DNA sequence: GAGAATCCCGGTGCCGAGGCCGCTCAATTGGTCGTAGACAGCTCTAGCACCGCTTAAACGCACGTACGCGCTGTCCCCCGCGTTTTAACCGCCAAGGGGATTACTCCCTAG
DNA sequence: TAGGGAGTAATCCCCTTGGCGGTTAAAACGCGGGGGACAGCGCGTACGTGCGTTTAAGCGGTGCTAGAGCTGTCTACGACCAATTGAGCGGCCTCGGCACCGGGATTCTC
């Protein structure tokens, strides 16, 4: 059969998710997470599905930001695999320790 | 499977929505480590907001507010 | 009983773009835009009459805070239309 | 005797008087003076107007009808003025423009 | 025919000046360039004392603050010297563009 | 040549505050387009409130004030 | 005629350390402290007051703004001081 | 008889709740609210106070310079991230040398 | 093993950091009233819980190949140092231009 | 309808912009030398690809009840006003901590 280059494909894949607008994140772990993580602060404590929309897509957006941050630290250090290093790199050169 | 409620490919999601290229498989934990250390910033001025205000659930406006808060600000929910 | 811009809005879209239609969402996204540009701009005011040691809000203040708040070429558009748009008004005469 | 609101003497379509109440209760001076809320009510009028252009022309660049969050979030972020003053809000629903670094083309 | 190995007094005098917090930007120069970058504007400007203090105190700190996050990418460049690369991903990283 | 006021040695005091082993040459005329943005944006936000206080004059009443409003606010000369 | 705060703070200083020398640079830089602490504290009770439909600011508010802003031990502590101080003072009303 | 005797503090109440009624924050405002913030601001004053004192003993001055108000709060990692926008003035950075900076081995 | 280069101990004006009195506003006390915060009480939206079908998404094992990484040889460009030289800085004298402030007034903004 | 907040303006005094000049740390400039950055090449493995096999997300449907939210009523906390006394700012006065200078011990570096 016909293959395709390693990194061909993947270009496709960056650009249908570059395109689609559509949520990366199941609704039901997430909400389980947000529940067992305020639950630590204040107990019998309810939501609102606004609310999870919102905090969905406020972490949404730090992991994106986050990652092309990440994505030019790789870069920046002549390569093309990310590591762990570029993530501690850019919290630390971004501000947040 | 609380912590780890989030997939392996849900990772990968929100890489390839950043426009990366290839990934390592040591980062996934240290990226659950970030979700938890900015939950915690998040979800505690948010529970300061809502005992503040005499209710024991979130509404959409502590949430956006508790965002307005270290300037990350959101819209669409401003209502 | 609550409020919203959307009326006048709508009608400023339908100034430029008559066959245009509209989800809900983006009045949403646009009405928080509109208050957070009108609460950045009354509390620069605000500090800034807090330092000149006056207790009076007048045209200058918020062109001061226009100035000072907004990009160089959408400051100067916008104190032409400020401009345009007091100097129309204080023609009540 | 009867006379028209204050937007149509200054040929605005944003309320004055709205904006002169949130002035005069919003607790920023304990004196408002008259000329304030029709230089803040034009200010107003031309930064809606110019967000409803570069949306009107998004949402003929993509061949719809209505306007879309994406719409919105591509006129924001591909205009530059519109990029500093509004860096830091995350739009609802928006997305990420796409952009590819030329080291990680297949350059061969 | 003493002769210091390269580094060693860099290091020595950087410790001296790490115990040191004195102005290490000379003042009349400083306010020649304040008053030519001013002059631009409106001119006749008369000029406080404590204002020229000031501006180089926020200039000094705001160099260091710069410098410590380069180094931090330098030192994750795998490499000694600094860059005009490196410069650029610390203003990409901390974000004022 | 007034914009030659910077001198090399002081931005050599500057980078060995740093800790900085070793300098390359091109770096203090990176830092001098760089401080020449910089110091030109509190410029900006310092003169329009000198204008609006009626003043032809400055002073470190104002210039903290506009670092106050950018978001570096700065101890020692009041504020 | 300006107001400052160098007595207050001389006399803290003197009853936790008797023998401490202090210079007027310093007593700049903690007076803005205390001045930007203050004004912070104040535009966050303000909103708090304003955001709860609530024209009266009472010591709640400022109990939840140093809960949010100040880190956590000087937090639970300045609760337990100011709780403190006002027990102190409804007792001695 | 003054409140802040009265409260227990030495810190001007009547001063700090002359600047918070006339500082247009509310139309209204409490009594003990300018007690409590007077209570808060003599604990941080205190804290701080004592912090720059201990970094004062500790380099053998009796007197208080901005470089002991520098070494005062960086230290401390909770006062640092509540003044990581604050710069000082003339107080210097801490000396820290990185590990493939220095030179040698052992 | 030597040698710059430090750390450490002792003498010196000094000039800038603690008292002190004078006193002027600003914190304190008392009375009045009109409204806003608190509590009680009320109606329904909306949040939690669970059952069950569908299935697309996710885990796991297998392998193959670019890409992270270790080593190496090399220009070469930064680093220590001697020599001019050039502008920075300190002491100072004089001006006058600009900020502070007093003082009445009227208009326009609160109600 | 009212009243008090900018507005005008004049006057005093203070600081700051030029202009002196010496002298002196300090920058500019040229020169020897040494590790550091540069590309290049090989070794292996880790991430991408793929198919079989779950599984527990998603819809959607229903049932229940807390709790959001609006209304009514009350009364006591607080703005407002008039008199008062005291305490914190300030000019003035006085003296010792620290920087500065001089010279000897001491530690990395070569």
């Amino acid at each position: 059969p016909h293959r395709y280059k390693p990194g061909t494909v993947a270009l496709r894949e960056i650009r249908r998710f570059q395109k689609s607008t559509e949520l990366l994140i199941r609704k039901l772990p997430f909400q389980r997470l947000v529940r067992e993580i305020a639950q630590d602060f204040k107990t019998d404590l309810r939501f609102q599905s606004s609310a999870i929309g919102a905090l969905q897509e406020s972490v949404e957006a730090y992991l994106v930001s986050l990652f092309e941050d990440t994505n030019l630290a790789a870069i920046h250090a002549k390569r093309v695999t990310i590591q762990k290093k570029d993530i501690k790199l850019a919290r630390r050169l971004r501000g947040e320790r | 499977d609380n912590i780890q409620g989030i997939t392996k490919p849900a990772i990968r999601r929100l890489a390839r929505r950043g426009g990366v290229k290839r990934i390592s498989g040591l980062i996934y934990e240290e990226t659950r480590g970030v979700l938890k250390v900015f939950l915690e910033n998040v979800i505690r001025d948010a529970v300061t907001y809502t005992e503040h205000a005499k209710r024991k659930t979130v509404t959409a406006m502590d949430v956006v507010y508790a965002l307005k808060r270290q300037g990350r600000t959101l819209y669409g929910f401003g209502g | 009983r609550k409020e919203t811009y959307s009326s006048y809005i709508y009608k400023v879209l339908k100034q430029t773009h008559p066959d245009t239609g509209i989800s809900q969402k983006s009045m949403s996204i646009l009405n928080s835009f509109v208050n957070d540009i009108f609460e950045r701009i009354a509390t620069e005011a605000s500090k800034l009459a807090a330092y000149n040691k006056k207790s009076t809000i007048s045209a200058r203040e918020i062109q001061t805070a226009v100035r000072l708040i907004l990009p160089g070429e959408l400051a100067k558009h916008a104190v032409s239309e400020g401009t345009r748009a007091v100097t129309k008004y204080s023609s009540s005469t | 005797k009867a006379s028209q609101s204050r937007s149509a003497k200054a040929g605005l379509t944003f309320p004055v008087g709205r904006v002169h109440r949130l002035l005069r209760r919003g607790n920023y001076a304990q004196r408002i003076g008259s000329g304030a809320p029709v230089y803040l009510t034009a200010v107003l009028e031309y930064l809606a107007a110019e967000i409803l252009e570069l949306a009107g022309n998004a949402a003929r660049d993509n061949k719809k009808t209505r306007i879309i969050p994406r719409h919105l979030q591509l006129a924001i972020r591909n205009d530059d003025e519109l990029n500093k003053l509004l860096g830091n809000v995350t739009i609802a629903q928006g997305g990420v423009l796409p952009n590819i670094h030329q080291n990680l083309l297949p350059k061969k």
